[PDB]
């Protein structure tokens, strides 16, 4: 179905950067805490988007846009620094 | 290694509240990156959680005790 | 001094707060807790300013209004139901 | 009961990062409700988990226990 492939595709993409960080940090994930971080990741996708609608509907835009997405990595202070400075070379096109 | 825009921009679109919302490439571009880092902040964060538990690996109860502050964090 | 002054106000609004929810609930609250959620409650302040002021700049605007507030009130689907239906009231004079 | 609008304004007045930033009346107001509902949030929660756990009164351990939600809600 339509949902269990985007989650399986999330999944795959979870796993992948896991096994970076096992790799790196020379510690395994369970099974079953890869799976964890997928659903927590899916489900997280379900708050930055309504959020960013949020965002740009408050700025009375219909189209999410750059700004929306730093509003919502304002969270942390590091977490500000990384999409302000990655917000440029995505822009450097 | 990353999520791919097509995927991202599914995920959002099936929670948006009005068929009228949009996402612009850039935006879409920022959102990859910064699924990337939540996903990234977990596993990290895990791994701490189970070196300073002297646990064989991360497993769920290591990562639950680390997810209530990532979700503040974002 | 000023923030003293303000920690305080804080604490005797928390205490009577709690109070009422003590005597409701016939529950006690340590002075440890009271104290604790004053505390909360301060630095609380400083996120909810932030966000305001971010969410006001955000619609280009220096004066934080209404819809920034409610916005901020987003999170929990019972707490927008309160932050809308209580904006109203204040906003029948 | 509730707290006074002069003393919301002067806590976040606190931490503008910008001297020009200003609050309307009306979003004052609102900001008195929410503050409040917050703290009673915070003490009814306290109030929950000292039920479930049988406690004698809320103390500082069964308020730890609620604030990662409370301000994940919040």
């Amino acid at each position: 179905s339509y949902q269990q492939r985007l989650k399986a595709a999330v999944h795959y993409t979870v796993g992948c950067l896991c096994e970076e960080v096992a790799l790196d940090k020379a510690m395994q994930f369970s099974k079953q805490t890869i799976a964890a971080i997928s659903e927590l990741t899916f489900r997280q996708c379900e708050n930055f988007a309504k959020d960013l609608e949020m965002f740009a509907r408050h700025a009375k835009r219909t189209t999410i846009n750059t700004e929306d997405v730093k509003l919502l990595a304002r969270r942390s202070n590091s977490l500000l620094k990384y999409i302000t400075d990655k917000s440029e070379e995505i822009a450097q096109a | 290694s990353g999520f791919r825009k097509e995927l991202v921009s599914r995920l959002l679109h099936l929670h948006f509240k009005d068929d009228k919302t949009k996402v612009s490439g850039d935006a879409l571009q920022l959102m990859v990156e910064l699924l990337k880092v939540f996903v990234v902040e977990a596993a990290v964060r895990g791994v701490r959680q189970a070196q300073a538990e002297d646990a064989l690996r991360v497993d769920v109860d290591q990562l639950e005790k680390v997810l209530p502050q990532l979700l503040l964090d974002f």
